[PDB]
């Protein structure tokens, strides 16, 4: 699994996630409650920001390439492929 | 190696070559039994 | 109501993947009408594969 | 050849009588459009959309089937 | 500074995307879930802009590409060659080009194809080819069908070294942008070498070896008995005994006096008569001034001395008072789009070809050719589609560019933007000439028939009745049969025996005569004109608003193909550039039927037949049978139908099967022509159900095409038809009556 | 925040004319007139077609329809992140330069925005045809 | 015969095109030479059609006035007066490989629904097992009877319906 | 004037308001979604239909619904 370490509003909290679960999924099975709602890639609601270490959200359709240049990631459709840091609740910063 | 095998089980080339080896039977099969009509 | 990862077979009719099967990716625990959240293998008209779905349109199966 | 174009007769019946009764009786609804009874018999159509409505009212369908009726006559 | 400038080793070479469908895109590359995926993988294959955005690897694609392409026609052409040597009757033709039918392909002794196996001639057995391959070949002057088989062979050899070239230069070592953009270098090497030497080398080809073994065949020395082309480069003797010029070798053209040489570069013009080829002489000194002018012209523009041009700087020169910028950075522009350079290309190819086939059956030049009537008709009908697709092809890369390369901020106040601002008053005109043409042009042969119809006439619009006679082509035409006198003191003969004159005659057949114009010419040359006007209109619509309209502000957002915006606001039902050059597939069509109508009829009434007086194939019937359609439908194609109507149970018989075959395949065009996608998607349904229903769905989602592309297939397969369907009748009729 | 007015004097941007212009509907029905301040001076492009320049702060351009400067607001907002306010105008003379006129923009949730048009329901649970049938005029179920 | 029909074998005109067949070849062969392939290919010609025209005399074809061969479709007529050989045998020949076809078909549908890749052993093809399967699909009429006695062939009332049904 | 009509399913995601060409929609407070949003057409005497909004919705049914009415010069587009 990989840690994912999460810059919430809360404070960071480090979890871990499965090659195969997606970050919001693993995120709310640790008992955490981020932000969401269409959970199929297609809106911002889930937004988050890789500071370090990569994701795979090649499903995700709302980001451009510029936008995940920049770190940003679609939470329910992305799947940790290193450790990695995400600031979440990230989707005022996307605007 | 293993990537040209792969190729060649990829779909277009198999039904490609299923069809070529029908057909030269059906050829074959005209040409050494000429003009069938019954039986 | 059912598990996570488990197996629904969905009911409701609009659905796309009505009279079909699918695996609960998870259900909130909030008052959402629609808090079965299915995973779908085959993609609708729209290619999308997970829909949102309260209890009753979906059964263990 | 009388044998012969009876068959046709028969084929191009089936083809009429195939696509009139498929517009008709998907009037009510479809998988696509379940809705179907809510645009009337008669709609231009919903649009490109979910990869694109064309030719979809039963009133389309029968529109269509002018032509197989035409030929067969 | 212009040099070289490489990459080493840019791509490897395994066949492990050989394995994986779509990798040169990103979406494809996820492989396939409905089944549109690989239809859209074969259309996206070859759009390297869409591939990515390197324009330099992008030109490395190009360049392969055509590396590849050429390879294709080299194998095409060695294969020609080939069954040229095996299976053809070439050296009987030789031996008598005047009662042997040119044929090459023999088919397998089977069911009842080998039916088809005629008698052409020298106890030939195959298929009687319209290509003229036997006439070029006895042009050049070849004798031994082994000199054909070491054509195809070189031929091969060739195709092998083009594909590994594409393969090393793709992977091995790919150019550079820089070096793809040393623009005035590659305008003059190409320029000068390329075309001057090609051109030169021909010359002396025809020289020291065509001209003398086609000298000795009007001569009338047996084919397998003239020394052979090497031996004639050894032995001086024999080409000064055919032109003594040669005993001085070389040494007079080194002191100016070309008078002498006049033996072989003269000036006849007009046709070998004995033989209706061109003038050996005049062929061979036309491809010397070729040669010398192309030449002399690869040297115009700065590469890397002091001398030569800027294209920037004369072009950024060249600019007007009412036009503001002029001609500025147009530079810029062709530097950067590729689409741009292609559909230029494009255009300007699609018209040589037509000039090519116009000039080609102007003035014949292979031996016997205008004999072949049939391969007349067939290589100009050939050509003029070959052109007027490429035309299209042309504005359809263009509006390619126009949506994708296309950038307001570099071309502020330019040609280009006043065009765009003055569009509409531009198109309006357009609209209102088109009309007017289409009515006039039209309601002639309308009134015609209506007056027939009606008893009257005396009030219909023929040679004998009220009369259009063009004057200015008559002028013009008589203005050429005089002008050698004056306007050309060292003229012997026109280039065209239609500027007036005599009849050529070789074996009978009509080999060419002046042709007149009449009332009925008149209206057929207007027609031709109405329908390319109205190809232009729609074409120049569709790239002038393909980026917007009042219609719609932001057309530039949609792509370039792309079905409709919805049904709202009316409905916005084919609104895309690409429908538009549709359309223009449709029309243009249309407009070359209609040409090569005229061409094929006017030919056989006024021109074609037999030499006794002329036994003109239809007795120019035309000339009156033109002025109404009811004249054209029967006397022309009710008339030509006999004989592919009758065709059956002849080596022919196959021209009506596919005859009826075609009409079969353009129908079947319509059905996608008036479909709806929609439809088709609700059939996939219940199919699908009754599929499921046995537990045998397939797993890739099946999906009905896009609106797009069934207008494509339906497009495709209705020209096709219509296309073959003539084809054929032309063919059977042609090969029966002449 | 309070809805601003339009200014007539307003230097417009820098633009040669076009022919895809203003028609007889301007002065007969209305026509709509766009409202922003650009940071600096640039050239844009125009949504009828052509390219243009704006000019530094107070820029003006006025149209007939919506659609054209509503994907204006588009380009401007997305490509240098202007806010215009533009306006709906009458050959009156009457103006309510209103097109997303609204406080902010509608795009994020806004405290007193009351929901409109919002069946409050699924779509499923509309009813049969057959009983809005004799009404008086043609009316879908979803009407209702 | 039946329906007025006499045999070819019997019928005039039946020889008489045939002969008319010969005339029109000996018509274009006069034009050659005898060693010459066109020549020989015309005589072969002319044997191949003697030996079709004896084969379908010998056959028993009852050949109207046109001397052509018109075909039965009663079991029981073309048994009564032999004349299975001209339908029963090819449509039941047709139907035994069209059924195999088929069968195995959906044997493989089968085995590659029951994978994980479906569109992946929809596009690349298992060799093997494919021809395992074309191997085993001679019994494909049994297995099925097999399977319907069972009545495990089709697939219950689950399959997607349209909302009106 | 056409008709449009928002439903329960609305995730509030806005690609509908992200995709009226003609702002004849709105995003406002809510409570059924997560996201406390729904959408919400004030404007629609200037939707011309062109159901863009209908294609954006990811819900399952259309979170939204159009439905053309009658004909304006305003719902037709028109700039003349
Ligand atoms: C059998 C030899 C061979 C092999 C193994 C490869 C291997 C490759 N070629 Mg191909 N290629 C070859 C010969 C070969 N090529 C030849 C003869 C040419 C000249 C026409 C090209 C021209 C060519 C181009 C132009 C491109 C490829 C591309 C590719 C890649 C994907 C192939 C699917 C891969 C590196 C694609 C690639 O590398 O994309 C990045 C690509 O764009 N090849
Ligand atoms: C590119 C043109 C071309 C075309 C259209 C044909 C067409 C044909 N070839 Mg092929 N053939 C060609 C070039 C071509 N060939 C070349 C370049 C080769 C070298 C591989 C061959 C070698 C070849 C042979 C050895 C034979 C054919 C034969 C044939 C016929 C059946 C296949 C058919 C008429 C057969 C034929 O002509 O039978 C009479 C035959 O036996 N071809
Ligand atoms: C369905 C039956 C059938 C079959 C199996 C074949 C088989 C063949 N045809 Mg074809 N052919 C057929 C019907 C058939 N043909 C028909 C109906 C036509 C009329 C359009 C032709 C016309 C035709 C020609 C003109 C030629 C072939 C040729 C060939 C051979 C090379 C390919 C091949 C043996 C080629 C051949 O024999 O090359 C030597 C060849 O040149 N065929
Ligand atoms: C472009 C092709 C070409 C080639 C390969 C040759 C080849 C030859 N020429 Mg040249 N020659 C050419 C074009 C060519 N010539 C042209 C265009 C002219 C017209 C000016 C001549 C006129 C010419 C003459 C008059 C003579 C040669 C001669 C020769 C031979 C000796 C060198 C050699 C066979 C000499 C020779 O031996 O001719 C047989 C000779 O006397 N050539
Ligand atoms: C008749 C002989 C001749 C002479 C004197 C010149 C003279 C010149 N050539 Mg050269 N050139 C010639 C023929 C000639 N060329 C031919 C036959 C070729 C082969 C096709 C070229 C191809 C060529 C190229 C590609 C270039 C020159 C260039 C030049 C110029 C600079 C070097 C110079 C004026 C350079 C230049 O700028 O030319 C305009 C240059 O880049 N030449
Ligand atoms: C020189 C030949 C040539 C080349 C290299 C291309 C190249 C291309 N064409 Mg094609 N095209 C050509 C001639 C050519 N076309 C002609 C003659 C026509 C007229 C039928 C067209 C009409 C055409 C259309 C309408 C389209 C293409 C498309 C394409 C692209 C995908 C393949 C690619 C840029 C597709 C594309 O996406 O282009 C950018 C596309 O939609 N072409
Ligand atoms: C655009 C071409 C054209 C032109 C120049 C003319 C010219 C003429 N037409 Mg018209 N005519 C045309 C098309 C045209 N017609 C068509 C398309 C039709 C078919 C409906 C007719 C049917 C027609 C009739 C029936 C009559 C004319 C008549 C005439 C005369 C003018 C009054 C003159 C001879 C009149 C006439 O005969 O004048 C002598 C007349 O009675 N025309
Ligand atoms: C309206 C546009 C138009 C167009 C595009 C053409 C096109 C043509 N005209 Mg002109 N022509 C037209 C109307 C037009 N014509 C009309 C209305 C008249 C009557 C004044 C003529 C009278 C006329 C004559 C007398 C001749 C042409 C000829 C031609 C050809 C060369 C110029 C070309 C096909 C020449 C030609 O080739 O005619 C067959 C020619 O000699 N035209
Ligand atoms: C597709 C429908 C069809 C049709 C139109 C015919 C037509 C005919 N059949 Mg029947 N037949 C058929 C299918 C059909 N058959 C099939 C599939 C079988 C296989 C079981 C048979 C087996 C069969 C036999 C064994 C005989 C006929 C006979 C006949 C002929 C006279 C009796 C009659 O009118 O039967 C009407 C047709 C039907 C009722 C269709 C259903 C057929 C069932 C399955 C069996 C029918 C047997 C028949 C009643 C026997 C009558 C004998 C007669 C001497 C009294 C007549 C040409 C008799 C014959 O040859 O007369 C010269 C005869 O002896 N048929
Ligand atoms: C008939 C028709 C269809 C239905 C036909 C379709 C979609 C084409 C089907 C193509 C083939 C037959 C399906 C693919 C078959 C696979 C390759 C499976 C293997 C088959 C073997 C024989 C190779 C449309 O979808 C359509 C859409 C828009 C305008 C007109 C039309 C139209 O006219
Ligand atoms: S119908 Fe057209 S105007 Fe209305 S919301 Fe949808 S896209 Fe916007
Ligand atoms: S209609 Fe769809 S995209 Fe628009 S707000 Fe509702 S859920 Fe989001
Ligand atoms: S919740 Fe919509 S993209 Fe993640």
């Amino acid at each position: 699994a990989y840690k994912v370490t999460l810059k919430t509003p809360s404070g960071d909290k480090t979890i871990e996630c499965p090659a195969d679960t997606y970050i919001l999924d693993a995120a709310e099975e640790a008992g955490l409650d981020l932000p969401y709602s269409c959970r199929a890639g297609a809106c911002s609601s889930c937004a988050g920001k890789v500071a370090a270490g990569t994701v795979d959200q090649s499903d995700q359709s709302f980001l451009d390439d510029a936008q995940m240049g920049n770190g940003f990631v679609l939470t329910c459709v992305a799947y940790p492929t290193s450790d990695c840091t995400i600031q979440t609740h990230q989707e005022e910063a996307l605007y | 190696m293993k990537d040209f095998t792969t190729y060649l089980s990829t779909a277009p080339v198999i039904a490609t070559i299923w069809f070529t080896f029908t057909a030269g039977l059906l050829i074959e099969i005209n040409r050494y039994f000429p003009d069938p009509l019954v039986f | 109501g059912p598990k996570r990862g488990s197996l629904v077979k969905i009911l409701r009719p609009e659905s796309y993947w009505f009279n079909q099967v699918g695996k609960v990716v998870s259900v909130d625990q909030s008052g959402v009408r629609y808090p079965v959240v299915v995973r779908f293998e085959n993609q609708n008209y729209a290619g999308v594969t997970t829909n949102n779905y309260a209890l009753d349109e979906v059964v263990a199966a | 050849g009388d044998f012969l174009v009876h068959h046709a007769i028969a084929l191009g019946l089936h083809t009429t009588t195939l696509i009139l009764v498929k517009g008709a009786l998907d009037a009510r609804g479809s998988k696509l459009m379940p809705d179907k009874k809510d645009f009337g018999y008669s709609f231009p159509c919903d649009g490109p959309g979910r990869g694109g409505t064309c030719d979809i009212s039963a009133y389309d369908a029968f529109y269509l089937a002018v032509f197989w009726m035409l030929n067969t006559i | 500074k212009v040099k070289i400038a490489v990459d080493r080793n840019p791509v490897e070479t395994s066949f492990e995307k050989w394995a994986k469908p779509g990798h040169f895109s990103r979406t494809l590359s996820k492989g396939p879930n409905t089944t549109t995926w690989i239809w859209n993988l074969h259309a996206d294959a070859h759009d390297f802009d869409s591939h990515t955005s390197d324009l330099e690897e992008i030109s490395r694609k190009v360049f392969s590409a055509h590396f590849g392409q050429l390879g294709i026609i080299f194998i095409w052409l060695s294969g020609m060659y080939f069954h040229g040597a095996r299976f053809s009757n070439y050296e009987a033709w030789l031996s008598d080009p005047t009662h042997i039918k040119p044929s090459a392909q023999v088919v397998w002794p089977i069911v009842g194809q080998e039916i088809l196996n005629g008698d052409v001639g020298g106890g030939f057995q195959g298929i009687q080819i319209t290509s003229g391959f036997f006439q070029l070949w006895r042009a050049s002057g070849i004798t031994s069908e082994l000199q054909l088989y070491t054509t195809a062979i070189g031929g091969l050899v060739m195709a092998a070294a083009m594909f590994f070239a594409g393969w090393f230069h793709y992977h091995k070592a790919a150019p550079k942008l820089e070096w793809f953009q040393n623009v005035e270098s590659m305008l003059n090497h190409h320029l000068g070498g390329l075309l001057g030497l090609g051109s030169l080398a021909w010359a002396g080809h025809q020289i020291h070896v065509s001209l003398p073994v086609n000298k000795l065949l009007d001569a009338g020395v047996d084919p397998k008995e003239i020394p052979l082309p090497h031996d004639l480069l050894l032995n001086r003797a024999i080409m000064a005994d055919l032109y003594p010029s040669f005993a001085k070798g070389i040494a007079p053209f080194f002191t100016l006096n070309w008078s002498e040489y006049s033996d072989f570069l003269t000036f006849k013009g007009g046709l070998n008569p004995v033989t209706g080829g061109l003038w050996l002489s005049d062929t061979a000194h036309h491809h010397v001034a070729i040669a010398v002018l192309f030449l002399v012209a690869g040297h115009m523009y700065r590469t890397n001395w002091g001398i030569g041009h800027s294209m920037k700087e004369i072009l950024e020169a060249h600019r007007g008072p009412f036009t503001g910028e002029g001609h500025v950075g147009l530079y810029e522009i062709l530097t950067t789009s590729w689409h741009a350079q292609l559909a230029i290309n494009l255009a300007l190819f699609g018209s040589l070809s037509i000039i090519v086939a116009h000039h080609m059956y102007a003035m014949p030049p292979y031996p016997y050719l205008a004999t072949d009537y049939g391969t007349q008709l067939s290589l100009f009908t050939h050509h003029t589609w070959i052109g007027g697709f490429c035309i299209v092809g042309a504005g359809a890369h263009a509006a390619i560019f126009m949506v994708r390369d296309y950038d307001p901020t570099n071309n502020y106040n330019n040609l280009l933007d006043r065009v765009i601002r003055h569009r509409d008053a531009i198109i309006s005109h357009l609209n209102w000439v088109c009309i007017f043409l289409g009515f006039h042009s039209f309601g002639l042969y309308i009134h015609n028939d209506t007056m027939s119809a009606l008893g009257r006439p005396q009030d219909m619009f023929s040679d004998t009745a009220i009369q259009l006679q063009p004057v200015f082509a008559q002028w013009i035409q008589n203005t050429h049969f005089l002008a050698p006198q004056l306007t050309a003191p060292n003229a012997l003969a026109a280039t065209s025996l239609t500027w007036g004159g005599d009849l050529v005659a070789v074996g009978g057949k009509v080999a060419m005569m002046p042709i007149s114009l009449g009332t009925s010419d008149f209206m057929v040359h207007h027609i031709h004109a109405f329908t390319i006007h109205v190809t232009v209109l729609i074409l120049l619509k569709g790239v002038l608003f393909a980026r917007s309209s009042r219609l719609i502000p932001d057309k530039a957002n949609l792509g370039f193909r792309f079905p409709c915006d919805g049904p709202g606001r009316g409905g916005t039902c084919q609104v895309s550039a690409w429908d538009h050059v549709f359309l223009g597939l449709f029309w243009m069509y249309n407009s070359l039927s209609i040409v090569i109508f005229h061409f094929s009829w006017k030919m056989q009434s006024d021109v074609w037949g037999t030499v006794t007086g002329v036994s003109h194939i239809t007795g120019g019937n035309f000339a009156q049978s033109a002025n109404t359609i009811n004249g054209w439908l029967r006397d022309f194609l009710w008339a030509q139908s006999s004989q592919v109507i009758q065709s059956y149970g002849s080596a022919l018989s196959a021209y009506g099967l596919i005859f009826l075959g075609a009409h079969f395949v353009w129908a079947f065009s319509l059905m996608f022509l008036f479909s709806g996608r929609g439809y088709w998607q609700e059939l996939i349904e219940s199919i699908v159900w009754a599929h499921n229903k046995l537990k045998v769905a397939p797993a890739i989602q099946p999906r009905a095409l896009s609106i797009t592309q069934g207008r494509a297939v339906g497009v495709a397969h209705y020209l096709l038809g219509g296309i073959a369907t003539t084809w054929s009748f032309f063919l059977a009729r042609i090969i029966s009556v002449g | 925040w309070t809805v601003p007015t339009l200014n007539p004097d307003t230097p417009s941007p820098i633009f040669g004319g076009s022919t895809g212009g203003l028609l007889r509907k301007a002065q007969t029905e209305e026509f709509y007139v766009i409202t922003w301040e650009a940071k600096k001076e640039q050239i844009f492009e125009m949504p009828t077609g052509g390219a243009a320049i704006m000019r530094q702060g107070p820029n003006l351009l006025k149209f007939g329809k919506k659609e054209q400067c509503l994907a204006l607001t588009t380009q401007l907002r997305n490509k240098f992140k202007l806010t215009p306010c533009f306006y709906r105008v009458f050959p009156d003379g009457k103006v309510q330069y209103l097109h997303p006129a609204d406080g902010v923009y509608p795009e994020k949730v806004n405290a007193g925005r009351v929901g409109a048009n919002q069946n409050m329901r699924r779509i499923g649970q509309n009813v049969n045809p057959i009983k809005v049938k004799f009404s008086g005029r043609m009316m879908s179920p979803a009407e209702i | 015969d039946i329906a007025g029909l006499t045999p070819c074998s019997e019928s005039k005109a039946y020889a008489k095109l045939e002969k008319k067949e010969l005339k029109t070849l000996e018509k274009r062969l006069k034009q050659y030479e005898a060693d010459s392939a066109p020549a020989v290919a015309l005589k072969a010609t002319m044997e191949r059609t003697k030996a079709r025209f004896a084969n379908y005399a010998k056959a028993g074809l009852l050949c109207g006035n046109d001397g052509l061969p018109h075909l039965i479709a009663d079991p029981g007529l073309a048994l009564k007066y032999g004349h299975a050989g001209e339908v029963f045998i090819p449509t039941f020949g047709f139907l035994y490989v069209a059924g195999y076809i088929g069968y195995v078909g959906r044997q493989y549908l089968i085995a590659v629904k029951g994978e994980a890749k479906p569109t992946d052993k929809e596009i690349i093809i298992d060799v093997p097992l494919a021809t395992k399967l074309a191997w085993q699909g001679a019994g494909w009429p049994l297995a099925a009877v097999q399977e319907l006695q069972r009545g495990t062939l089709l697939e219950k009332e689950e399959n997607i319906t349209v909302s009106p049904r | 004037a056409h008709i449009v009509k928002i439903y329960d399913t609305c995730i509030g995601c806005t690609q509908c308001v992200r995709a009226c060409p003609l702002d004849v929609l709105e995003m406002v407070p809510w409570d059924g979604c997560k996201a406390s949003q729904m959408a919400s057409a004030p404007r629609t005497e200037d939707c011309v239909g062109c159901k863009r909004c209908e294609t954006a919705c990811p819900t399952d049914f259309l979170s939204v619904r159009v439905y053309l009415g009658s004909e304006s010069t305003r719902s037709m587009g028109l700039s003349y």
